[PDB]
């Protein structure tokens, strides 16, 4: 009876973002704010098992605990295999009501307020905790309201909730030879406190911002 | 007389009585998003556009006025949270089409309950049946249900009355018309 | 259902509740037969009556329930290379209605599962129409 | 005396499979299900040795702690050595009744069900304890019955039991030097427990199946 | 007179009594899967063939009917799980020839007990010895032995009774003959 | 539910259920002869042919299914050794028009129940009356009613349920019909 309670039916880490970004030498203009760097909203409806799992309720309460993964490799081989050199990549959680950095070498890299982590390819996966950063209680799954006071407002989205914007950028200055990195990230809710269950979504999701239905 | 409370929680008298609604065989539905239905009438109203704050509950009753040779069952469910959603598009539903008033919506998909999910599952909120063969009348009581402790009344409806004939109304003519009345009474209301 | 395909292994015993929804004059018998795992599902009234089932007069009750007794899904033939049990129903008499009523009834059905029942070995349930990109997605967090 | 229980006898380390695949850009159809990854049913009897072990019992109870041995190498030698890149291998196990993958891109490498572990091949071996997964409460080394309930069901096949399937994939994307991993697999069984001793067998196995011996 | 409790352990008194088998100088011996065997006899085949689920002991009686002057001995063992294997080939045994019914079968190799084990340590097994110049019954009795709680009789064989004849009939003439009589009482069937 | 203990003797559980009879404004009547009827049915026939012997009592309990626009009564009447007769011949009844099952038969002179004698008088067995108007169900609980302590239940009917249309069933149409339901329960069925 222990394996099916709310705790352990959602407290399961998955893949919740998967995005590579080359580096080499981006001193031109070339993939602006995707140079050497690269930004993900913190939200847990991208992915659509993790979506049909929290939607079974109304109101969510955890904390969100975060690993990295990250791999290097490239496929030039326009010289001999030689390794790959130890990169430090640094990843800011910027949380809501903050400012996100723009470029690589931006100054909110260094900002000493937003929580940032430094680690290398060679080290075990860098692992960090944010806590339920929300101005409410609790997360709201479903909102059946309007973010802004002018009725210009957006349907369902809640200008509270909004856990925050994680930045992963590599520390290193631009080596002589590019590179392509992958960074994984697996977010696993603890401490998981739920109210409210709905009944199961049943028709394909048409948006990651809309319960539209097709059919 | 024989009330539902919703989640088994506890928490004014003025019962204001909406305009009845007309049960057809071929009907789909009908919703209200409760703190929209009220907030253009009485002194809820009045009081809810004069601040900017509101906090109570609700309490729900239905009523049809039926013969016995009439037959139908009805689904009288209150929905948390109710966020609809648009049929064949990805745009979100507009201000027009989720704010209602006091007429209310009616069930554009009542199987998938306009939300994308399953009306079969829909029991597990707070409901009743009105199987007219049985009773007639439901009475469904509901407490704050939000996150916060405050709200906005104007900007976001926390609970969505919905009635739905699970089996169509029926009888020897082949057209079949029984009035609903919804009388909702806040408690507390802020 | 929804939530044991969650899950890998199934155990428990189910609850059903059938509601008549006819006109309150309306009248008549129904047979409802519980088939164990172990059997022919059965296709005649009186082949129904032989085994356990309950005449179910809707002139007089308007809810009936029928409780499924305790069944092991895990060892009963879960793709093991469905017979697990069936609830049927017969009409055992005609439906009488006065002729102000309407001549057609519905019958609505409820399952549940009772407190005995239990689920493990947690999965990916395969019902969420599998893993397609969704639009506004990327645009989200650039 | 101790050394001659069940436990002492049975709990030994053994490399019940090993299985090298190559990696070098599988971009084509080459090699189809061996492109970067392999996978592996869960069985006991599958070296001589410690199927004569086991089928001295009829039922057995156990919990089979595996550690995977990775190591790489290349015979090509196209360049200099330039060392051994660091690779990141996932090892997920996927229990009876889920889906295994059957590439090394499938999604089903982020289910965020069946349990995976990530390592690289310049850490430790990678350990990890599968429980006691069986519907019934012991393993059975020997089946006298047939497991479906049409007649073409096959013989000695218990449809309980079925451990589980173990799928090891190259993280990293395909590099452009290619590569041979070689992954050893020792299962050690733990906390045992034995009914029903049975004569050891005498002829040599004639299949994996079956218990057909020649003679 | 005389029983053996397999395993130390102890868990109706219909004794179905099998068609008597014919102990010859060149018999190799006997089997019967104890649920296959009454799977289709009196109400013990009854009951398995209207419920999908049996749970139940056995009592094994083996007697045979010689005169002082004969010899043998016979080995009376009930093996648990004897998944039987095939002679020469890799192909497993097929329905029609593990299920055999009440007839029963007749060992291929007892040497091996056609499993590829050995019949001299087949005595680790629950058996009894049948030395006709000072016995001629054996009685066994069979615990549950199923992994499960609970199991299928139609397509699983929880046990299996052989009997062997180690040292083989003899008389002065070259021809002899033994009757043996196979009794098997289920207890606490379902 | 009101139940009728016949000569008031009070002496398992199935409720053979027979197929429903239509009672019609034209209808005479239909007999069941207990013994015979469950003769072909159930762990009761199964019995029944097993042994040669017989003994147990019977619950009757008979259901019409009617609208309050119906009119008519039933006597519902439990005959004890309804020695049947013929109409317009000096020849006994055949096995055939005797013995008709668990399909039972209807009868030809209703006013003289087939025997000779008065319907009005049949009041004497144990019997309920089934008003439309009133009640639509009857129970009558049977003894063993046999001389003997032992009977053969394949040759002799201890018991004849018959039902008796006295007042014509009635409805605005020219033609009514409605179901009448026989449900047998043997008590202590040997």
């Amino acid at each position: 009876v222990s394996e099916t309670l709310v705790e352990n039916f959602l407290s399961r880490a998955a893949l919740v973002s998967k995005r590579s970004f080359e580096y080499k030498n981006h001193t031109s203009s070339e993939a602006r704010t995707d140079k050497n760097f690269y930004k993900w909203t913190i939200n847990t409806k991208s992915f659509v098992q993790l979506r049909r799992k929290l939607e079974l309720f109304t109101y969510l309460r955890f904390d969100a605990e975060i690993t990295i993964l990250t791999t290097v490799a490239v496929g030039s081989n326009n010289s001999t295999y030689m390794g790959l050199p130890d990169l430090t990549l640094q990843a800011m959680f910027v949380p809501t009501g903050a400012l996100t950095p723009e470029k690589q070498d931006s100054f909110h890299w260094q900002s000493g307020s937003n929580a940032s982590v430094f680690f290398k390819v060679s080290d075990p996966p860098a692992r960090m905790t944010i806590p339920f950063m929300c101005i409410n209680s609790a997360y709201s799954v479903f909102y059946d309201g309007f973010a802004g006071f002018e009725k210009n407002g957006l349907y369902g989205i809640n200008p509270a909730d909004t856990i925050g914007n994680l930045c992963v950028r590599i520390v290193n200055e631009h080596q002589p030879i590019g590179f392509t990195v992958t960074v994984r990230v697996y977010m696993k809710p603890k401490h998981i406190k739920a109210w409210a269950p709905r009944p199961p979504r049943t028709l394909p999701y048409m948006s990651i911002a809309n319960a539209n239905y097709k059919g | 007389a024989n009330y539902c409370c919703a989640y088994g929680e506890w928490p004014t008298d003025r019962f204001y009585t909406l305009k009845s609604v007309k049960w057809e065989t071929e009907s789909t539905g009908w919703w209200w998003k409760l703190p929209d239905a009220l907030n253009n009438i009485g002194m809820f109203g009045q009081n809810v556009q004069h601040h900017y704050l509101y906090r109570s509950g609700f309490l729900i009753h239905v009523q049809c006025n039926a013969t016995k040779f009439h037959q139908g069952a009805l689904l009288v469910v209150a929905i948390p949270e109710h966020q609809r959603g648009a049929h064949n598009t990805t745009t979100s539903p507009g201000f027009d089409d989720i704010m209602k008033g006091e007429e209310g919506g009616t069930f554009n998909h009542p199987y998938v309950l306009d939300d994308g999910t399953s009306l079969a599952c829909a029991t597990i909120f707070p409901h009743q049946w009105i199987n007219l063969r049985t009773n007639n009348s439901a009475t469904i009581v509901l407490p704050w249900m939000n996150a916060a402790p405050m709200d906005f009344p104007l900007r976001h409806n926390q609970w969505t009355l919905a009635i739905i004939p699970v089996v169509p109304l029926g009888t020897r003519t082949v057209s079949s018309m029984v009035p609903i009345t919804v009388s909702i009474a806040p408690m507390c209301c802020e | 259902g929804n939530i044991s395909r969650y899950y890998t292994h199934w155990s428990g015993s189910l609850e059903m509740t059938f509601m008549f929804c006819g006109s309150f004059m309306a009248t008549g018998k129904l047979i409802l037969c519980y088939t164990p795992p172990g059997g022919s599902c059965p296709t005649t009234r009186e082949t129904a009556m032989l085994g356990t089932h309950i005449v179910w007069d809707f002139g007089l009750q308007s809810s009936v329930t029928l409780v499924i007794p305790w069944i092991s899904g895990s060892h009963y033939r879960m793709f093991n290379n469905a017979n697990v049990g069936y609830v049927t129903c017969f009409m055992q008499t005609n439906l009488i209605v006065p002729s102000e009523s309407s001549n057609t009834c519905s019958l609505i059905g409820f399952v549940a599962a009772k407190d005995d029942f239990s689920l493990r070995l947690m999965r990916d349930s395969p019902d969420i129409g599998q893993l397609e990109h969704l639009h506004e997605a990327e645009a989200a967090y650039q």
